[PDB]
């Protein structure tokens, strides 16, 4: 209760400003779950019989604990209705006359939360407001005033709502923006589009007082005949009703106009296309073809009923050639330039007079002529009579026996659907289950045309159809609503796919669906038809009533709930062929017929022949595109012609050249050819032309000469990447949001700059760019948050750069703007941005603010592989295909070469040198004689990791560069002299040799890059090195030109005594100086690189000490855990980094000024892949390395790293939690694989640590090199058997030897005078102890010790045939005051009485020792006398591991923690239990047993962490801040009670360190991850025998 | 049934590991000295282990229990029963070797 | 379970559908709705035979039974205003056949072969030469036999034409060869010994 009481004296309110300059709460989630815990706790104390302590104070403590809970469980639903209510209050006008009662009772309960938030503010201590009386009165009485209030709000809505029955359509925001913007009236002109179905904005007076007309979003106005004042009407709901009315009204009268004017152009023959057009262009789209419709409809029937008689002269004949003429017009009147709405209106006129000529062509001419016959009552036929008053009954639409009104509502203009059979039927079928009182319920394969033709049919009948997108478009809150205003304004609803829907959706839509339809169908009782009581039905808890008109349609892909109740039609296979003969005709193509027959089956072989790719759509929108496309295309053609009727063009010609410039940006290389033969097989003897685009191909090639990049033109270099670029081009201009996709290392980003550049050095027009990764941002950082109690609104990144865009600052359009958008597209951030991409524009903030994007802003993506992308963004923007063919390998070369011979490496002699070089290596790069055949080889070989074609050429790159850098520095070394030509052509030919055995195949096993350099030796002239019996990969390439081996210039070093196998100590061998000069060749170049290899074979300590060898690099050590996140990052930078804007952008630079800052991250490759295949971090370290930056969150400002550089090391991918790295970030990190070390690599280490050690008894001295063979022999023996295979634990590494030198030295370190056979024993003891105990059969133990015998014998002879003292080989501190040998019998004593006083005073369950048990005891005190002695406890469960444990730590004095786990068990107290044990181990001084058992470890952090903790020997990312500060006051205060001068918090950090390495042993216990299994003495602790 | 039925007498408390109140059900059963059945052995609880374990100290009069920070007093029979109601499940050996 | 047949199906459906809506308007009604009868249970027993038959197992059931009685019902009201005896040639057979092959029981259908099929039921059936004495609703029943048509004015004559079937429903009633009845014994055979099998 102590820690109880003292943090209740320290909380605080953490009081923010609020926009009306207020206070309020922050951090529920502490002022909540702290509450909580303590809530437990004390209830738990108090439990405890154990509380004989304190008894009152806990009471009374519950009790406060209790008034807290209540008032801020109060308080908090307070404050957000109160915030709430006063945004609406307050941001909405016109409230004083909308509900002013509300409007005071608001104000009062404002004052008085006020004046409460006064109270707190000056009192901003927690239990300071409590004590103060009648705060919960008070606050429980404002929660109750708000939820009245919000109640009567919620009532006033919908009775406005139920005023006016289209308010349904829209959300209660929406709604009540649209009633108190009543003044500002362009606020309603957005929310006309919901509302109604095709007009978008209504036309006002000068003065916004009149309503003159409406209009829609295509352009399209309609003037009312008698306009409708606000002024008289103020009331929202008054005058929109009276809007809609006079709307029904003037559709009416217009058409009863344009159908009499239509009767004078349908008399007989002769028509002018001059008054024709003018009649078309005087009317709506909508009107037009309703008039042609009546027309053709009223001449039919009296055709038919003039030939009911019999053969009366045919009139039928000359309704048909009347048709015919007319069809001819509108044929010829589409060829000549029209307007676009104009050429919309002429394009509905063709498709409808060509299906009205269809049916009496063929249906009508086989001999009927009874008005009454069904081959006439089968079509559907207009019936149009003006004499009646009511606007909504003049027009009547009759389908079969069906029928139907024309509600006169105005959809703008609409594209028609051709009339095909099966769409024929689908109306005929709908309208049959609508005269039923029946929903219809069309289903087949996506795509076919069912909701189109639904909407159609919607649209043909005047009714406004609501079309529910079901993938992730469904809100099931509004769902109801808009049920109810489909009931209440006779609208149609369209359900795209029905089946999409889980169980859950799907279920409440269908009972709400079917409870609407039994409404509906109560319509049509035979006993009640007639309806007195209108019919309602039951949706929100209230009787709707039910409009005749209204209709619900369903499209499968059918619930048990609707069987009963919708009719079903099959539309699976659609008429694309009629479909294409008429769009063609439409669009004024000759012999269309011929172009329809052929292009629908090439669209299907498509489909068969090519490949599949999710970007691929060869559907029916498709085909559409290209047809409209391909009429553009031929209009352009008649134009361009007309300047210099011509109804002689080529059509197939079109069509292709249509096809192709639309599809072919989408192909894949492979797929390129099989089109063109496709194409040779349907359109034979056609040819296909590219657009030349000579103009801006010229200052495509002068960019490309600038940039240093290859241009071409056709099938020369570069030719696909110009031509690709073209594309780019071509799809920016025909529409926003494309995307750029192919595999990495294709020239994507190349394109588009080099792009960029033209367009701005042709057109003149500034181009700047604003790449952005969204996968390194969060997404509610990328788009922006609202704060739940202020609901204050921040943009985010992409939300800022579009808002810069738009306010008008600077370049609103002078400037062509690219938000690229760098990465991989997924669901997650992509939702936002569907907005954005399709035809709407619009992006639509959760703060309610709508933005819409200038013209000249293209919304690009660059991605990989494209297979994490909902099909609703790829199918929202045109994309291009960068295949990998299409940045061929030479031009890389090019590339290379002239940014070699043009850009300075020291930004003359420079310029010179490098010039020379290339001029030297030109015969191998272009040429396809080396590098090329080298290249194809190492990628025909196998690596540690993907081999990916721009990794491996850039580490080369990188390499030559550190060559003419090599060349520079011995010019400067020596003045007189200089590297003279014939030098620096052998000089640089060795090294490109040397470079591509180190690049290429250079993350290979030995085996590999020996087969590479003997694959080399067989295909090059250069000098290959003397000896054919020593790889080529030992061998270095000396300044003076000639080959020199590694081995020559490898030190010797002699450590001292007590630093033998010291934390970080690297001797010198091959393998450390050799990856050490190319990772500083790498490193001068800034150039990230990650060192892959095998658990312990010396990756951190290789690059560690490499990076403290270099004196202008500071290194900083992370630990990437599965968990860990770009704000690791971010902090280190934070921490170690500062911020200036001095510069003309923001810059980031380490504090120290001067110093290279070093991000080493170990596990680059263990972060955890998120669901949709990206890793957070390896994308931001992307983002650096690549663009070298990033964009600060708090600003939005893009900031440049600056003397900041990363560098990594990994397992391979191949072991357990090893994702592998994305080619796109792979490319920009070379990779070493870090093999173990080799026999001799091993000798010549370890011989240095055994004579380091050895040097502490002079005579011993001798033996060091027996010693170390022994040692590298036996292992090298105990490696090749006794794999992974067999046992997963029998790992071997070089950490083991490690430990073997180190506990020969403790063993030997207190000890003198040990003769020869002491040293063969105690090295006998450490391999039997770190050999056999590991293994599983007896058979494998006892050929462990034939082999330590044989070995023994066979490296030193001179041993008494005494194996090393006898057959147990023992060791026991206890029986003496050294670590001295001892025998088995007074041992076992020694432990069977120590282990009876051991549960006599501490355990109640009695022991037997064993034979077993006495060896594991052994074994674990051997581990526990040497620091970081890790144990590997293996074994069935309740076997006496942790038993046995407790036994030998409270032996040895040890004092035993371990964690007490549960369920909820989290990362964040496993890190504090581990700080725990670290201040109990490193501070006061203390020896720890750290037990831990297989069930302990919960998630996979905890093991990075003990990882992380066992060989490191601490944490790094574990003390932050105030927790860190006091452990560096304990470290000072324990240091200066162990009287050590230490001062520097590096170098006392570095001390804690030390202790923590002498004071902590782990021992982990598990029942039968290769990281863990090294650095950790592992046990086969077997079953009881 | 047949355990609540035979430790009626004792008041024997239905629980479940899924019941989020299952610790304090645990701590309260084992002060009073109560028997309790936890059902839902499916989602075993580590916080149990010592339970199972029967790592008891007899310590100043105070018989203790390690849960978690607080340890209560181990009431004398203190019964817990575990119970499942699928027949096909592979419990862990931890589990497996602690009870019968 | 329905009991299998085609006598059953069709006392079924004369048993769902009230006398009164059968036995009003002209006189033929009853006689159309023993056609739309026949003809549901030709198509609703084929539906047994699966892969000799409905290609693929559709669905027309009791709805779509009720859908075509107020097709027939809406139109015979149209065409015969009055309720005197329409002759033959009057019945808007053009207007029953298109609204049964394209919507009703056309609606389930999928590829064009059973369309093509239900087409043929449907000018085979529904036409006016239905009305001849000597019309055969199936042919080659058996070979030798042949399936007459009852002359009947009202309900009693038809339903009493009904239970006076044979018991013995070759598969030529349906049209289908007489050993389609094989082939679906041996599939169900073939299914006893696989669920036989899977019980080990
Ligand atoms: N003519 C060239 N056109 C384009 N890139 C070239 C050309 N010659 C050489 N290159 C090199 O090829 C590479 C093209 O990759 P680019 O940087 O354009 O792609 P990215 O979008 O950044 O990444 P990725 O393609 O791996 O997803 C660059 O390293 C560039 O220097
Ligand atoms: N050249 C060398 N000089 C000295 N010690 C070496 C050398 N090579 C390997 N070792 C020893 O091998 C072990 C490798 O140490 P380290 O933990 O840094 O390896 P690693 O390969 O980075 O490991 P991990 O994969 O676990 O991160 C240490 O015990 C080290 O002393
Ligand atoms: N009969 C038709 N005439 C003209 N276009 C059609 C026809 N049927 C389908 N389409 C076209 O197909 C495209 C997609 O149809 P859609 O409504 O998505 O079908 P589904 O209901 O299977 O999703 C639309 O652009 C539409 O124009
Ligand atoms: N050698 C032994 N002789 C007698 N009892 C033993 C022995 N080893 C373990 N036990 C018993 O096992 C119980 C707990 O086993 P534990 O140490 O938890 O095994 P594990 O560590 O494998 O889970 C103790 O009560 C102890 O009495």
């Amino acid at each position: 209760l102590k820690q109880i009481r003292e943090v209740w004296n320290t909380y605080e309110l953490d009081l923010v400003n609020y926009q009306n300059k207020c206070r309020l709460i922050r951090g529920w989630d502490d002022l909540f779950n702290k509450v909580k815990e303590h809530i437990n706790s004390v209830s738990a104390m108090k439990l405890s019989p154990y509380y004989k302590v304190f008894e009152e104070d806990a009471l009374s403590w519950e009790d406060k604990l209790n008034r807290i809970m209540a008032l801020f469980d109060v308080w908090i639903d307070v404050q957000r209705r109160w915030v709430y209510l006063e945004g609406i209050f307050t941001g909405s006008a016109d409230i004083k006359h909308l509900l002013p009662v509300e409007t005071q009772r608001f104000q009062s309960i404002s004052t008085e939360f006020l004046a409460l938030m006064k109270k707190v503010s000056k009192s901003p201590l927690v239990m300071d407001v409590l004590n103060i009386q009648g705060v919960q009165r008070s606050l429980e009485r404002l929660a109750d005033l708000l939820g009245k209030i919000q109640k009567a709000l919620g009532e006033y809505l919908e009775r406005e709502r139920s005023s006016f029955p289209r308010f349904y359509f829209v959300g209660d925001e929406d709604l009540l923006e649209i009633i108190g913007n009543s003044k500002n009236v362009a606020k309603l002109q957005k929310h006309f589009k919901k509302m109604f179905a095709g007009v978008s904005s209504i036309i006002l007076n000068e003065d916004n007082s009149v309503v003159l007309g409406i209009s829609s979003r295509e352009g399209e106005e309609v003037m009312f005949k008698t306009p409708v004042s606000i002024t008289e009407h103020p009331k929202i709901n008054e005058w929109l009703t009276l809007v809609e009315k006079e709307m029904r009204v003037t559709l009416a009268k217009l058409l009863a106009e344009s159908v009499t004017e239509v009767e004078i152009f349908g008399k007989a023959t002769s028509i002018d296309p001059n008054t024709y057009i003018t009649w078309i262009d005087k009317y709506q789209a909508q009107l037009v073809v309703l008039s042609a419709q009546i027309a053709w409809s009223e001449n039919v029937e009296t055709a038919l009923s003039s030939m009911g008689g019999g053969g009366d002269a045919a009139p039928l004949h000359s309704v048909l050639s009347n048709v015919e003429v007319t069809l001819n017009v509108l044929a010829d009147s589409v060829l000549m330039e029209q307007p676009p709405l104009r050429r919309r209106k002429l394009e509905h006129l063709i498709t409808e007079l060509v299906h009205q000529r269809d049916v009496t062509r063929s249906l009508i001419k086989s001999k009927i002529d009874n008005a009454k016959s069904f081959e006439w009552l089968s079509q559907m036929r207009f019936y149009f009579d003006p004499k009646q008053t009511d606007v909504l009954q003049q027009l009547s639409i009759q389908m079969a026996n069906a029928k139907f009104n024309y509600g006169f509502e105005y959809l703008g203009v609409q594209d028609k659907l051709v009339q095909t059979p099966l769409t024929d039927r689908c109306y005929l079928t709908m309208t049959q289950a609508l005269e039923a009182r029946l929903g219809g319920s069309p289903f087949g394969p996506a795509g076919t045309g069912k909701t189109e033709s639904v909407k159609a049919l919607g649209h043909q009948l005047g009714r406004f159809v609501l079309v529910f997108n079901c993938d992730e478009t469904f809100d099931f809150q509004a769902m109801g609503r808009i049920f109810v205003g489909l009931c209440q304004v006779g609208a149609w609803g369209c359900f795209d796919e029905f089946n999409r829907l889980e169980e859950r959706m799907l279920s409440a839509v269908s009972q709400q669906v079917q409870c609407i339809q039994e409404a509906l169908r109560e319509h049509s009782n035979p006993n009640y038809d007639k309806t007195s009581a209108p019919i309602t039905c039951e949706l929100l808890n209230k009787q709707v009533k039910v409009s005749p008109d209204m209709a619900i349609f369903i499209t499968m892909n059918l619930p048990d709930n609707l069987k009963k109740l919708f009719r079903s039609l099959a539309m699976t296979k659609p008429d694309r062929q009629l479909i294409a003969q008429v769009m063609l005709y439409s669009q004024g193509f000759r012999t269309a017929e011929v172009l329809a027959n052929k292009i629908v089956p090439f669209f299907k072989l498509c489909d068969e022949q090519l490949s599949s790719q999710s970007h691929y759509d060869f559907g029916l929108r498709a085909l559409k595109s290209v047809l409209v496309s391909a009429g553009n295309v031929k209009r352009e053609r008649i134009q361009k012609i007309k300047r210099e009727i011509a109804e002689n063009l080529p059509e197939q010609e079109i069509l292709i050249q249509s096809v192709c410039e639309t599809m072919v940006p989408k192909l894949v290389a492979e797929d390129i050819p099989l089109l063109f033969s496709l194409l040779s097989d349907v359109f034979p003897g056609v040819q296909y032309h590219r657009g030349e685009m000579t103009a801006l191909r010229e200052e495509l090639k002068k960019v490309c000469q600038e940039m240093y990049l290859t241009y071409g033109d056709g099938e020369e270099v570069g030719g696909m990447w110009v031509e690709k670029v073209l594309q780019l081009y071509q799809i920016t201009q025909i529409n926003h949001g494309l995307m750029m996709v192919g595999p990495s290392g294709s020239g994507k980003s190349m394109a588009w700059r080099v792009l960029l550049k033209a367009l701005e050095r042709l057109e003149g027009v500034e181009g700047v760019a604003h790449i952005i990764d969204p996968k390194a941002i969060s997404k509610d950082h990328l788009y922006g948050t609202l704060d739940p109690n202020t609901r204050e609104w921040t943009d985010g990144l992409f939300t800022h750069v579009l808002r810069k865009i738009i306010d008008s600052v600077r370049g609103e359009l002078q400037k062509r703007q690219w938000i690229v958008f760098d990465g991989d597209v997924d669901p997650e951030w992509v939702e936002n941005l569907n907005s954005v991409l399709d035809d709407n524009k619009l992006l639509t903030l959760p703060n309610g603010e709508r933005l819409s994007l200038p013209p000249n802003v293209r919304i690009m993506f660059e991605v990989q592989d494209l297979k994490y992308a909902t099909l609703a963004t790829v199918s929202r923007c045109g994309m291009v295909w960068f295949s990998e063919d299409v940045l061929s390998t030479d031009m890389i070369f090019n590339n290379f070469l002239a940014r070699l011979r043009s850009i300075p490496l020291d930004d003359s002699p420079m310029l010179q040198i490098q010039r020379d070089a290339a001029t030297i290596m030109q015969p191998y790069f272009t040429s396809n004689g080396l590098v090329t055949k080298a290249l194809e080889h190492a990628f025909q070989l196998e690596h540690i990791m993907d081999l990916t074609r721009l990794r491996c050429l850039g580490s080369l790159f990188s390499m030559l560069h550190q060559a003419c850098r090599n060349v520079a520095q011995y010019n400067a070394n020596h003045p007189d002299f200089p590297m003279q030509i014939e030098q620096l052509e052998r000089y640089i030919q060795r090294y490109l040799v040397y470079a591509i055995l180190w690049s290429l195949s250079g993350d290979s096993r030995l085996k590999m890059r020996a087969e590479l350099g003997e694959y080399i030796r067989r295909i090059t002239t250069v000098p290959l090195p003397t000896a054919p019996n020593i790889p080529i990969i030992d061998y270095e390439v000396s300044i003076s030109g000639e080959w020199s081996p590694w081995q020559a210039k490898v030190p010797q070093i002699e450590v001292e005594t007590h630093k033998v196998a010291a934390p970080d100590v690297v001797v010198p061998t091959l393998d450390t100086v050799r990856h050490e000069a190319l990772l500083y060749t790498w490193l001068a170049e800034h150039k990230p690189l990650v060192l892959c290899g095998p658990p312990g074979s010396g990756k951190t300590m290789t690059l560690f000490s490499a990076l403290r060898a270099l004196p202008d690099m500071e290194v900083v050590g992370l630990n990437f855990s599965s968990a860990t996140t770009p704000e690791l990052l971010l902090k280190t930078f934070d921490h170690y980094c500062e911020y200036r804007r001095t510069p003309n952008g923001v810059v980031l630079a380490p504090v120290q000024l001067g110093k290279w800052l070093v991000l080493f991250c170990d596990e680059i490759n263990l972060p955890d892949m998120d669901k949709y295949g990206t890793q957070r971090v390896i994308s931001f370290i992307r983002q650096m390395v690549e663009h070298g930056g990033f964009y600060r969150t708090s600003d939005q400002t893009w900031v440049k790293l600056e003397r900041i550089q990363f560098v990594g090391a990994c397992n391979p991918p191949t072991d357990p939690g090893r994702k592998p790295l994305s080619h796109r970030f792979l490319r920009h990190v070379p990779v070493v694989y870090v093999d173990y070390p080799g026999p001799a690599s091993l000798t010549q280490i370890y011989g240095t640590f055994n004579r380091a050690m050895l040097r502490l008894i002079p005579s011993l001295r001798t033996y060091a090199e027996p010693l170390t063979a022994a040692m590298v022999e036996f292992y090298t023996m105990s490696q090749e058997r006794f794999t992974q295979d067999t046992q997963p634990h029998y790992i071997y590494s070089p950490r083991e030897m490690t430990r073997w030198v180190r506990g020969i030295f403790e063993a030997l370190r207190p000890l003198e005078t040990l003769p020869v056979e002491g040293l063969i024993r105690i090295w006998a003891h450490e391999a039997l102890r770190l050999f056999q105990d590991r293994l599983v059969e007896d058979e494998e133990r006892r050929w462990t010790d034939e082999n330590i015998d044989t070995v023994a014998l066979k490296h030193f002879p001179n041993i008494d045939r005494e194996k090393a003292m006898s057959r147990p080989i023992l060791y026991s501190n206890w029986l003496s005051k050294d670590y001295i040998p001892v025998d088995q019998e007074e041992l076992r004593d020694y432990v069977k009485a120590r282990l009876k006083v051991f549960y006599e005073e501490e355990l109640d369950v009695p022991l037997v020792l064993f034979n077993e048990v006495l060896d594991h005891v052994l074994r674990i005190d051997r581990i526990f006398r040497q620091p970081q002695g890790h144990l590997l406890l293996i074994g069935v469960s309740g076997a006496g591991k942790t038993t046995l444990s407790r036994f030998v730590a409270w032996m040895n004095g040890l004092s035993v923690y371990q964690i007490k786990v549960h369920r909820k068990y989290t990362g964040e107290d496993f890190d504090e239990d581990l700080r725990t044990v670290l201040r109990r181990s490193g501070c006061k001084n203390e020896k720890i047993a750290f037990i831990m058992d297989e069930s302990n470890v919960l998630d996979s952090g905890f093991l990075e962490r003990m990882n992380t903790l066992l060989a490191n020997g601490e944490v790094p990312g574990l003390f932050e801040g105030d927790e860190y500060a006091t452990l560096m006051t304990q470290c000072k205060e324990g240091a200066q009670k162990e009287g050590l001068m230490l001062d520097s918090h590096e170098e006392l950090y570095k001390w804690f360190t030390s202790q923590v390495i002498r004071n902590l042993h782990v021992v982990f216990t598990m029942n039968p991850s290769p990281a863990l299994f090294n650095r950790c003495v592992l046990n086969w602790f077997g079953d009881w025998s | 049934e047949f355990i609540m039925n035979e430790y009626k007498d004792r008041k024997i408390t239905r629980t479940s590991f899924l019941d989020d109140a299952f610790r304090k059900n645990l701590e309260s059963a084992l002060r009073f000295g109560n028997p309790l059945l936890v059902q839902d052995v499916e989602s075993y609880d580590p916080v149990l282990n010592p339970v199972l374990n029967r790592e008891v100290r007899r310590t100043g009069g105070r018989v203790l229990i390690t849960l978690g920070d607080q340890d209560i007093d181990l009431s004398p029979s203190f019964v817990i029963f575990l119970s499942t109601r699928d027949p096909t499940v592979e419990f862990p050996p931890d589990l497996c070797s602690r009870v019968t | 379970e329905p009991p299998p047949g085609v006598k059953a199906n069709m006392l079924r459906t004369f048993s769902s559908i009230p006398v009164s809506r059968i036995c009003k308007s002209p006189n033929e009604r009853a006689r159309l709705y023993f056609l739309l009868a026949w003809f549901h249970a030709i198509i609703q027993e084929r539906l047994r035979y699966a892969p000799l038959g409905w290609s693929k197992k559709y669905e027309f059931g009791e709805s779509d039974l009720r859908s075509a009685c107020d097709t027939v019902d809406t139109w015979l009201d149209d065409t015969a205003k009055g309720r005197q005896n329409i002759s033959p040639d009057k019945i808007p057979w053009s207007a029953l056949k298109t609204l049964m092959a394209q919507s009703i029981y056309g609606g389930r259908v999928d590829n064009e072969f059973d369309q093509r099929l239900l087409n043929t039921f449907l000018e085979r059936l529904f036409t006016t030469r239905s009305f001849d004495s000597e019309f055969k609703l199936a042919c080659k029943v058996d070979g030798h036999k042949d399936i007459q048509m009852p002359d009947g004015i009202r309900r009693e004559e038809f339903v009493q034409w009904v239970e006076l079937l044979p018991d013995t429903q070759t598969p030529s009633w349906l049209g289908l060869p007489n050993n389609a009845e094989r082939v679906l014994l041996t599939t169900q055979g073939v299914d006893m010994i696989s669920k036989m099998l899977k019980m080990q």
